[PDB]
């Protein structure tokens, strides 16, 4: 899981 | 010309980048060297905006907790200008402090890393604090102001959603240096800047001619919410309203004067809605439940922050001067 590049 | 509005200089701090080195404000000759993304693993959403979307996150390296602040689309110049901002501030008093800049390989998002501030939103924190916390509180944004123009620089967005507070630590950060710019005397700037209800006259009457004092005008929107408890102080419903609500409080009087003083064109839309208007006392927003906040030395100093004129207010250090402040422990 991903948002702009950074995983959570 | 005989049209021009008349020139302003800041009255302090007025040739500080003039005498710097070229590189210290010439943010455009900026060059980034971008981190490891993969440094940083999101946890939580903190704020969203038209400019960013920001989260705590883990920097896996470290086990630091961390705030991510992910840049929405932007000219370059913009993001340089905030970095090289935060690089020239870091380590100053009360300033955020920027620890990384990184990228999106895929969508090319940029995203400064900051220190993370345990804040208490302020529509939470404020009403809560006491006649001296204010008084606090407001010392430690002066020291991060007089901090700030010293270096030269003008945060142009001074707000309570821009001010972190670790009330457990009594801890505050001046964060968002995005709208923020580097003070040349005779420098013409954007007056589409700050925030509607914090904006200076200067910005409503488009004078373009500002400097620090700006942010003067802010911080006393700020102390009038805060003491009055009323937020936000001047709720303008446009840029034109603003003013009338500023012009039904300190009267017109010396607004008129302003724009004389300086030769503004006022815009002649205002000539309908703004008319003349008494200039009422500091002492109609009193009441039962915010008297225990306000003392004849914080109205000396409210007024002498609301001021019209942008040369007449109190300048940081002169603020930090009031004797609002003699009681704060320092
Ligand atoms: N270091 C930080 N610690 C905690 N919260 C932060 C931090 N930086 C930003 N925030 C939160 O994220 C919001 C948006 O960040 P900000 O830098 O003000 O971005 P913008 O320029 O889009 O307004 C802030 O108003 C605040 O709520
Ligand atoms: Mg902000
Ligand atoms: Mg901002």
């Amino acid at each position: 899981c991903r948002l702009y590049g950074f995983k959570w | 010309g005989s049209s021009g509005p008349v020139p302003s200089r800041a009255r302090v701090y007025t040739d500080v980048n003039t005498h710097r080195p070229r590189e210290y404000w010439d943010y455009e000759s900026h060059v980034v060297e971008w981190g490891n993304q993969d440094d940083y693993q999101l946890v939580r959403k903190l704020g969203r905006g038209k400019y960013s979307e920001v989260f705590e996150a883990i920097n896996i390296t470290n086990n630091e907790k961390v705030v991510v602040k992910i840049l929405k689309p932007v000219k370059k110049k913009k993001i340089k200008r905030e970095i090289k901002i935060l690089e020239n501030l870091r380590g100053g008093p009360n300033i955020i402090t920027l620890a990384d800049i990184v990228k999106d390989p895929v969508s090319r998002t940029p995203a400064l890393v900051f220190e993370h501030v345990n804040n208490t939103d302020f529509k939470q924190l404020y009403q809560t604090l006491t006649d001296y916390d204010i008084r606090f509180y407001m010392y430690e944004i002066l020291k991060a102001l007089d901090y700030c123009h010293s270096m030269g620089i003008m945060h142009r967005d001074v707000k309570p959603h821009n001010v972190m507070i670790d009330h457990e630590h009594r801890k505050l950060r001046l964060i968002d240096w995005g709208l923020a710019e580097f003070y040349h005397p005779g420098q013409e700037y954007n007056v589409r800047v700050a925030s509607r209800y914090f904006k200076g006259p200067e910005l409503l009457v488009d004078y373009q001619m500002y400097d620090y004092s700006l942010d003067m005008w802010s911080l006393g929107c700020m102390l009038a919410s805060m003491i009055f408890r009323k937020e936000p102080f001047f709720h303008g419903h446009d840029n034109y309203d603003q003013l009338v609500r500023i012009a039904k409080v300190l009267g017109t009087e010396d607004l008129y004067d302003y724009i004389d003083k300086y030769n503004i064109e006022l815009d002649p839309r205002f000539n309908d809605i703004l008319g003349r208007h008494s200039r009422k006392r500091w002492e109609r927003f009193v009441h039962s439940e915010n008297q225990h906040l306000v003392s004849p030395e914080a109205l000396d100093f409210l007024d002498k922050l609301l001021r019209y004129d942008h040369q007449s207010r109190l300048t940081a250090r002169e603020a930090m001067e009031h004797p609002y402040f003699y009681t704060v422990v320092k």
